[PDB]
RNA sequence: GUGAAGAGUUUCU
RNA sequence: UGAAAGUGAAUGCAGGUGGGAACGCCCUUGUGGCGUGCACCAUCGACCGACCCGGAAUGGAAGGGUUUGAGU
RNA sequence: UUGACCUCAAAUCAGGUAGGACUACGCGCUGAACUUAAGCAUAUCAAUAAGCGCAGGAAAAGAAAAUAACCAUGAUUCCCUCAGUAACGGCGAGUGAAGCGGGAAAAGCUCAAAUUUGAAAUCUGGCAACAUUUCUUUUGUUGUCCGAGUUGUAAUUUCAAGAAGCUGCUUUGAGUGUAGACGAUCGGUCUAAGUUCCUUGGAACAGGACGUCAGAGAGGGUGAGAACCCCGUCUUUGGUCGAUUGGAUAUGCCAUAUAAAGCGCUUUCGAAGAGUCGAGUUGUUUGGGAAUGCAGCUCUAAAUGGGUGGUAAAUUUCAUCUAA
């Protein structure tokens, strides 16, 4: 029975959870196998990229809207914007994603230099050698195997120093411009319907 | 646009640009082939039996009578209104 | 350590610590927290109030991230500032003013607590409460909402 | 499923 | 803090009183007088949220209360 | 009378295929009770044990009829966190997810719905020839014939689009040999060093003296504790076969290689899955709460239609997605 101090017992053990037991001793071993893995890739697939170039994007909440971190891929408004066909893009590396959409002309612009860095430090071996077609590139013999994010890594939103201040500032009422914002959005409804019906029953009585 | 986190324009403000249209939201419009195609396999069947009840209950003028039966035959009032406004564009047409 | 337990030191002691009379039977008053309302009512009453019952009403599907507010009080708000920027800005009269983004520091509101300096500051905040915009513009700052 | 009678634009026996 | 929408902690040396560690100064050897006073407890207040008010479309700012919180 | 078509038969017809075993992990069906609730029926044990069907080296899932409500994200899977939280629960005992965020890994796509109609361009089988092989054991090509197929096999399209068009933009795989290597490699190792003396002992591999090697003082055996007695250990190149365009000017050099794609402005169109969605009821299940999913029955859709936006209903908007 509980007799002792502290909060009541909460162990949620009354099932068979002895067979379901996950022990991490192969930690160890899990990272070394990931390693090698990588390893091998990066052998096989050198010179290319390990990592290929991702956009940056904005979460898509309040509690992390403020930050930039790595998206899936480029949509096809920004490779149109940067001269990239949806075909070539994965051919030469550029992930592209069909599902995200360009709302902002700062996020369409961010992506499009982004690419644009990307072909620029771009090396197109030729598809038969010692012939550089277009795009190809006629110097690739200092061609070696670079980290992506090393010359175009994920950058934050930098804040503002300083700035004078403005008499504008100066009469601003935060709090109350706060306040009145949050009763104008749950009673704008209400007093449109209220207008509206205002209306409406002054037509009626005319008629 | 307040451009603050409460209001009915709250959130930041960027330059917002027009979106591409997506092709999958083109879903729902009818084709002129589309539509010939159904108009010839409505030719070749008829009505199914609660069509005609609704129809008839509609030629009778029992509104009322006529929506719910719709609503109970095909489920929400959205679709029942829906049958009735086709049935009753067919009633119309026949006149 | 097994050496230090108590077990080493009740070795040769029959009951083991548990008595004579009593014993170590198994559960004699239930399993768990089971009988907090019938038997072991002098219990829950006197160190855990408030148990039983249902208070408020249900809210299906919460999500925290639109609730996300963590507030800083107005005694942080140079602390969140670099130390450079203290000494170029803090004690000294400047054409411009030091601009502090409380979201950027990962905050939500900004709550009135304590003084601050006799120097003016521009405060980006999502949310203020109305002591802490009053003793900033006492100070002669001013603070500019932000998404 | 298909038809015939009785009955206060419809279906009960 | 409230069920919640929401709101959200300095009148002052971050307050007053009593006891109070340590220190210092005087007595004049007494279980000594004076000055501060950490910790902790008791107590009178102040501030924040809730409740009840006056009540001076939307807002609850000064004014309050016999109260309440696992707060400053 | 016959032939053709359609449907249905028989053959020890020609060629194939399935069963069964293994069940740690995997995908489902079916499915308890002990137990806890200090009794006990809902609950819990547990969507577990037992039973049944079905795979692989992984399986399953998977490229949104997805989240969110944002400055928006973006296939699936897994780890941390969310979180013992929202929520469920004789609101008793107990049970209990999901969005966002960080990380591991990342890869996209294919059909049906189109009239090729100036030529079914599609595919299987028999026969013959010519190639090929992990291989006389494997895998194909060509020609011809017969079948399949117009009750639709091919080609461009799969909504991210795309077609009909309009006008200018560029034009590409397979055989040999060398150097460097890369799997098996094994003609196998140049691969280092005391078994000297004295004592004890049955035996020295013990003690002591004098030495030696060490990129080798891990281990094992040898008549007792052995780096130098033996196998070994450490270090370290090469004879061979094969993958041999896996690469380089893979050179060398055969024909791969003359018309298929390529972006561009302008319009017209833009076919998109039915007893399915959805509604009601019942049973089960879920944290899912006037139903979370599944299943039985009844009703039964539509084309800016339909699903979702976690409180039932009607109405008006908005956002996202595009099921069967």
């Amino acid at each position: 029975a509980i007799h002792v101090k502290g909060q009541l017992p909460n162990a949620h053990f009354h099932k068979d959870w002895q067979r379901y037991v996950k022990t991490w001793f192969n930690q160890p071993g899990r990272k070394l196998r990931r390693r090698q893995a990588r390893q091998t890739k990066a052998a096989k697939i050198a010179p290319r990229p390990v990592e290929a170039i991702r956009p940056a994007v904005k979460p898509p909440t309040i509690r992390y809207n403020m930050k930039v971190r790595a998206g899936r891929g480029f949509t096809l408004e920004e490779l149109k914007a940067a001269g990239v066909s949806r075909r070539v893009a994965s051919t030469i590396g550029i992930p592209v994603d069909h599902r995200r959409r360009n709302r902002s002309e700062e996020s369409l612009q961010r992506n499009v230099e982004r690419i644009k860095v990307y072909l620029a430090h771009l090396i197109v071996f030729p598809r038969k050698a010692g012939q550089p077609k277009k795009g190809d590139a006629t110097d690739v013999s200092g061609a070696e195997q670079t980290d992506v994010a090393a010359v175009l890594p994920i950058t934050q939103e930098a804040v503002e120093e300083a700035k004078p201040i403005t008499e504008e500032a100066k009469n601003f009422n935060a709090f109350s411009t706060l306040s009145n914002e949050r009763a104008y959005a749950r009673y704008a409804g209400a007093r449109a319907a209220f207008q509206k019906k205002r209306a409406e029953e002054a037509e009626a009585k005319k008629k | 646009a307040p451009g603050l986190v409460v209001g009915l324009n709250k959130g930041k403000t960027l330059t917002k640009r027009q979106l591409p249209e997506r092709p999958s939201r083109r879903k729902g419009h009818l084709s002129k082939r589309t539509a010939f195609v159904r108009s010839i396999v409505r030719e070749v069947a008829g009505f199914a039996p609660y069509e005609r009840r609704v129809m008839e209950l509609i030629r009778n003028s029992q509104d009322k009578r006529a929506r719910k039966l719709a609503k109970k035959r095909l489920g929400t009032l959205k679709r029942a209104k829906g049958k009735i406004e086709e049935l009753t564009s067919v009633i119309q047409s026949s006149r | 350590p097994t050496h230090t337990s108590k077990t080493r030191k009740l070795r040769g002691h029959v009951s083991a610590g548990h008595g004579r009379i009593g014993k170590h039977r198994k559960h004699p008053g239930g399993r768990g927290k089971a009988g907090g309302l019938q038997h072991l009512r002098s219990h829950f009453d006197k160190y855990h109030p408030g148990y039983f019952g249902k208070v408020g009403m249900r809210r299906f599907h919460l999500m925290k991230n639109p609730l996300w507010r963590p507030t800083v009080n107005l005694d942080r708000l140079w602390t969140l500032v670099p130390n450079e920027t203290r000494e170029k800005y803090l004690g000294k009269n400047t054409e411009v003013a030091p601009v502090i983004n409380v979201l950027q520091s990962g905050y939500g509101k900004v709550l009135g607590k304590g003084r601050l300096p006799d120097t003016p500051v521009i405060i980006q905040t999502r949310y203020v409460s109305r002591r802490a915009e009053e003793k900033i513009k006492q100070a002669g700052g001013v603070v500019e909402l932000i998404a």
